[PDB]
């Protein structure tokens, strides 16, 4: 089993970088390429996210892609930087002024041809290919746009591998770009098109998580990005470490996504305690379920207590008993009866790996398709509606080769989904 | 360096097979070199005690060769 | 006495041969260069070298082989290698320019330059032998000197020794995996020799022995060496009776009249049985039963072809080692008891057997494990027309557009010959299909 | 086998025999460079004295 | 078996000046001519490319031809240029002028007799000669004009000997000689019926592979000569080293020339890294086979993706099994079979040699016969006829004995040459 990682965009690339460290340490590769680790349960599956390099060296399977050249230098000049291969750092010249357009019809194009060539070598090399993977935002031509292109093109050359975009949905309060509403709407259509499990994360929630559970006094994008790194490291765990109830990326999808169109899920790490309560707490399978469901954790800003929980998953890591997991999972499915659709309740999917996260008796990740995501695709649609009506900052998107109908087809797809969700509440 | 110590001797195999240290025409362990042809791997290492066959059943025509000279018995005689 | 000149023509042969003569020396005690490392003057009544090694007059035990190839690169490697002092400088004939993948530069132009020296050496190597059973030609059925020179020699070996024998262990143009692009051509024209001036062609395709190393053995990424050692052990098992003793031994003449039926269908197969690598053996019981059942198993044939697409005409089974006669008969029964393995309507008994006594020789530094049993099943099958089909089809995908045909015509081969070849195989093709039809 | 060795030292004896005279060519070639340069200057000093 | 080397022109002399460096880098010959004892398989076949001298010294069988001593003032003053024998240094007094007419007709006869005398004297000192070979320039006049005068002269008295040439072809994008399409369409008119094999060397192909792949900051003509000499030493490796499946220069042409007017090929050297990417790459067979199809490391500047391969041969140097040589090549037959001719499942020569060059555990070089040569030929014919229609630069040829019937017949079989590629596409 193997999985490529196409970090496109700044949000994406910087997220990809931190993730590669949280994937290295766990496996044991050092900030160069040598295995200076411990057990064999750390090199028995370095074939998945990693490759091989003459002389006990391990290059990450990645196709770093972004326009503004600066991004790549930052990654290289970062920590685990030289690990990435030089001929996979495919970057561009002129940047895309946060225009979903430029990165899909203008700049992206010239590079997209090349990006797919580097991505080809990576995939063509390995025989099996569980699925691809992409890390992007949803509010700039780099990640939101160029990506949707590097997902469409990829899905049409490889239409059987599990795609998985850990996108960062646009935010409600903590905004940053005024063309963000547009950037996102014109994008969700392409994700709702062909993406197996688009895990949606929201800067807002991640922030609160760092201001109540991590009690951090000042969360810098470093920390905020680390939390998402844990989720990117807790879905592919059953693919690179032993387990008592294995569950790879594909399985998770089949036993999660109900109809082939609800592929927007929310994340959640488990033992995320402040440094002043790790002493007062007792990691026990139970205590790893309250800090697992409690709205706060869910990193998407869509309190599931509003809508219903379509299908819930829990890829618990660590060394726990499954009678305990199974029970402390049923207690939930039962007790909270409304949320889990009462008429057709989705017995939460549970999986248990053994190799835990470096320094943490037990751990777990959470994926829960919830009929509440609506209050996220919806807000981005009210923001589109407003600006679109009085054709707002459209003289830039139209001035790229895009027409106007495209925007209406976009708004249609989004509200089409909003109903496709409400029709299960 | 003796096959009677390590294997079970067959008591009839030739004593050439008893110790393989006499096979002195093989290579004298010159590995690593870059200019080493893959066809030089033919008999690259000397056979040891752990190779020698357990039994050996040769076809002695010594009885056959001492009789097959000339012709067989023919009755040219006067009975 | 029972002797057999071993001819190796072409790089392909010289290589399979450099592998055959090590499994021939190490089989006996011949040192890398003759001089049998003797000691205690106690006699041993060998006489088992008189099937492949001829004693000179000073303990050099010289081989009765004749390596020959135009290009002087594969035959010079032997003339300066671990076996530099085994062959007589003259028995390793060489040339100067290769046949550059061209049947013409092998049976027309160059060739003639050496078909007089090579024949002379085979002649002076024939008058010193006291029982020339038959020659064991080793040529590539798909290349220059391989097909080119073999034609010249094979023809010049029937216009003289005629009443004799010529068993041919040829490499077969593989289905897909192919190195030579002028290969399809250089083969439909070499069937103009094997279908006439030969006796039995144990064709062995590279693709098959390029996967049996992956499934059975675990050697992944196998090179020619490995291939040669396996295509060098079959020849041993087939030529053992002529030396080592046992029970129901089988000479070459007899191994033919118990196999090749009508005077043409004489193209068998070859399947060494205990080919499991060491790692495995430890966990298995290579017994007469499994050694024989795992002989008629699709994924074990040395030529890429389904055995379940053709009735097996005859089957010469050459066993070696501890093979209690009873156990052999048992297997043959079970084999005919099975139904997947189908036989013909013109060979009730069909299968023939034979038990030598010597165990399998374990070439030092090898992949095949040290088993106390082994069975090489030469198998004549009507399905060989499958590996024959592909070739003819590919031939007609090229000779239809006069492709790579100037090079050949230039060195001497009127395009008329190419056509005369295509139909030649049409006959042998119809032949196999025909010999399958029943009253 | 010793005759093959003895023929090899004939070439090695002959190896230094050419290298003896190849030096002589370079030694001779440097002599005319000084012979030109001496004739360069003794024509100088006599061209100016006149 | 042996092949003599002969070179005419400035570009021929400069290429061979470092070709004799890279061929003595393998045989271990210092820039005087003595052996440096490294292996017996390093001089056992030195007869092929070197001649014996008065003990110890090994003289090359090289003859150098030009109309000026300018490029010969540098081939002797180079770090390895004392090795040549001075009687083979054949030069004229007056230069040509980058023109075919003055180099083939008027001053050709004053030098072709002296060159033909010294190439016969070297040929008579042979045991068995497989053929001749030339390096020259098509855009120039000394390498193209008198260079193809020696093509026609040698073919007269050596008909049954294979004779290949390594010619640099005129540039697609940026020109060097103003009259270079006149020189090429005259030279290509002559080499197409005479040379058994020929190799196209595009200068922008050398610049594309030096910028994108090997990444030199300031490329010079030394590194370009390194790459053209490596693939020219690599094709002929099986002549002088043993291998378990060899291929001399004569087995190549019978394998790649199906039609007598179809022998224009495409070379390439497989392992080419930068100083950074050397470390992040395991140097084995599957990484080298499917990478040669990648057009970025191609040395053609006219990709086969707008053409069709006809027959391709790769000779492999080093200790490698050919199970994975065949298995990876059939993997790059079936995955992309449209660009190959569909009537042959395997149109590939695979050849192997057991002696790799120093510094690389295994190496490879390939020769390709494709359709995209006609894209070079169609473009250079319209480049020629754009200036031929207006009688532009033509009187400089007619002043040296050149009429118009030979030019209208040089474009005629060039038009027949572009016509004999469309039906095979
Ligand atoms: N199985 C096996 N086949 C080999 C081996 N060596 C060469 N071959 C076969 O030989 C073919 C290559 O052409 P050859 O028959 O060797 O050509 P050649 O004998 O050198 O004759 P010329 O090239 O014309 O001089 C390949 O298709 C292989 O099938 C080997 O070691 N094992
Ligand atoms: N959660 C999170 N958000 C980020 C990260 N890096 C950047 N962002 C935010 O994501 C938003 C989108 O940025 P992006 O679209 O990548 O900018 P662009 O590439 O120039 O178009 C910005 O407003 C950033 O504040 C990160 O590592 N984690
Ligand atoms: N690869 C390589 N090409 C060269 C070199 N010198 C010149 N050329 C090429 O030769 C072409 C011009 O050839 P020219 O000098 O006119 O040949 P001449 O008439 O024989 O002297 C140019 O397009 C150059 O690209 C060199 O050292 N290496
Ligand atoms: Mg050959």
């Amino acid at each position: 089993r193997e999985i490529v990682h196409l970090q496109a965009g700044q949000c994406g690339n910087q997220i990809g970088a931190k993730f590669w460290e949280v994937i290295s340490d766990e496996h044991g590769i050092d900030p160069t390429g040598t295995y200076h680790g411990d057990s064999d349960l750390q090199l028995e599956r370095i074939n998945v996210y990693y490759n091989e390099a003459t002389g006990g060296k391990y290059v990450p399977r990645a196709v770093l892609v972004d326009l503004e050249p600066g991004t790549m230098d930052s990654v290289r000049s970062g920590p685990f930087g030289q690990i990435f291969r030089p001929d996979n750092f495919v970057f561009g010249q002129s940047g895309a002024g946060n225009n979903w357009a430029k990165g899909h019809y203008t700049e992206g194009a010239e590079l997209v041809d090349s990006v797919l060539d580097v991505v080809r070598k990576e995939a063509e090399s390995c025989d099996c290919l569980q699925g691809f993977q992409l890390t992007h935002s949803l509010g700039g031509g780099t990640g939101s746009g160029m990506g949707t292109l590097l997902i469409s093109k990829i899905r049409e050359e490889y239409p059987d591998r599990i795609m998985n975009t850990f996108s960062v949905v646009p935010s409600p309060k903590v905004s940053d770009t005024v063309v963000e509403p547009y950037n996102a709407t014109l994008s969700v259509h392409q994700l709702v098109e062909n993406t197996d499990e688009t895990y949606c994360i929201d800067n807002e929630a991640l922030y609160d998580i760092c201001f109540r559970t991590l009690k951090l006094t000042t969360p810098t994008y470093g920390d905020l990005n680390h939390l998402v790194s844990a989720t990117m490291s807790g879905v592919t765990t059953c693919l690179r470490f032993p387990g008592q109830l294995n569950a790879d990326l594909r399985k998770l999808a089949v036993n999660m996504v109900p109809f082939p169109r609800l592929h927007f899920f929310m994340p959640g790490f488990a033992p995320l305690t402040s440094r002043g309560s790790q002493q007062y707490r007792a990691l026990t399978v139970p205590e790893l379920t309250q800090q697992m469901f409690d709205a706060k954790n869910m990193m998407a800003a869509c309190d599931p207590r509003h809508g219903r929980y379509l299908t819930v998953a829990a890829v618990f890591r660590g060394r726990m008993s499954m009678k305990e997991v199974d029970e402390q999972m049923l207690n939930v499915q039962n007790k909270n009866s409304s949320y889990f659709v009462e008429w057709i309740p989705n017995n939460v999917k549970t999986a248990v790996c053994d190799i835990p996260p470096r320094g943490l008796k037990m751990s777990a990740t959470f994926i829960g398709n919830s009929t509440a995501i609506q209050e996220l695709f919806k807000r981005i649609s009210e923001q589109f509606t407003a600006m679109f009506r009085r054709k707002a900052f459209l003289h830039w998107y139209t001035g790229e080769g895009m027409d106007e109908m495209e925007f209406t087809e976009a708004e249609s797809n989004m509200n089409d989904l909003v109903s496709e969700y409400q029709q299960y509440q | 360096e003796k096959t009677s110590d390590w294997y079970r001797v067959s008591e009839d195999l030739p004593a050439r097979f008893n110790n393989p240290a006499w096979f002195r025409g093989y290579r004298t362990k010159e590995p690593p070199s870059v200019y080493r042809t893959s066809n030089q791997a033919y008999g690259s290492r000397a056979p040891t005690v752990h190779e020698m066959p357990k039994v050996f059943y040769p076809n002695s025509y010594k009885f056959s060769r001492q009789v097959a000279v000339g012709g067989m018995f023919q009755n040219n005689t006067l009975n | 006495m029972r002797e057999c000149i071993s001819v190796h023509v072409g790089q392909a042969g010289v290589q399979i041969g450099n592998a055959c003569w090590e499994l021939y020396c190490l089989e006996h005690g011949i040192q890398p260069d003759g001089q049998m490392p003797s000691d205690k003057t106690i006699g041993g009544g060998d006489d088992s070298f008189n099937t492949f090694f001829s004693e000179t007059g000073a303990g050099k035990h010289v081989p009765r082989a004749v390596f020959v190839d135009l290009e002087p690169t594969v035959i010079d490697e032997v003339r300066t290698g671990t076996y530099r002092q085994l062959f007589h400088p003259e028995q390793l004939i060489t040339g100067k320019e290769d046949a550059a993948n061209n049947y013409a530069r092998g049976h027309y132009t160059i060739g003639k330059e050496l078909i007089d020296l090579v024949l002379d050496r085979i002649r002076k190597l024939a008058d010193q032998c006291t029982g020339l059973q038959g020659f064991l030609i080793f040529h590539s059925f798909g290349g220059g000197t391989g097909s080119g020179f073999t034609s010249l020699l094979m023809e010049r070996l029937s216009v003289d020794y005629g009443k004799k024998s010529k068993l041919e262990f040829s490499i077969y143009p593989a289905p897909q995996v192919s190195t030579a692009v002028v290969e399809p051509y250089n083969s439909i024209l070499t069937t103009h020799t094997t279908l006439e001036h030969s006796d039995c062609a144990f064709m062995v395709d590279n693709e098959a022995i390029y996967d049996i190393c992956r499934r059975n053995l675990d050697i992944e990424r196998p090179t020619y060496t490995n291939l040669n050692r396996l295509i060098g052990q079959i020849v041993s098992s087939i030529t053992a009776s002529l030396r080592f003793d046992g029970a129901l031994n089988v000479d070459l003449t007899e191994f033919q009249t118990n196999l090749v039926p009508y005077p043409r269908i004489h193209f068998p197969l070859a399947t060494y049985a205990p080919v499991i690598s060491a790692e495995k053996a430890y966990h298995e019981q290579l017994s007469v039963a499994e050694i024989t059942n795992a002989c008629f198993e699709p994924a074990n044939q040395m030529v890429k072809c389904d055995p379940r697409h053709g009735k097996y005409m005859a089957c010469c089974l050459l066993y070696r080692g501890d093979v209690v006669p009873k156990d052999v008969n048992a297997a043959i029964a079970t084999i005919k008891t099975k139904r997947t393995i189908q036989f013909v309507d013109w060979c009730p008994t069909g299968f023939k057997v034979g038990i030598n006594y010597q165990p399998p020789t374990v070439v030092p530094g090898g992949d095949l494990a040290k088993v106390q049993r082994a069975v090489c099943m030469l198998s004549n099958t009507t399905a060989i027309a499958e590996a024959w089909a592909r070739l003819d089809h590919k031939f007609d995908l090229m000779y239809a557009k006069r492709a790579f045909v100037h090079w050949y015509v230039g060195e001497g081969m009127e395009e008329g010959e190419f056509s005369e070849a295509r139909e030649d195989m049409a006959a042998l093709e119809k032949d196999y299909e025909e010999v399958g039809m029943d009253s | 086998g010793k005759k093959k060795q003895e023929a090899y030292e004939q070439l090695l004896k002959e190896k230094l025999m050419i290298d003896e005279i190849v030096r002589k060519i370079y030694e001779e070639d440097q002599l005319e460079r000084q012979q030109r340069l001496e004739k360069m200057n003794t024509t100088r000093r006599y061209i100016e004295e006149f």
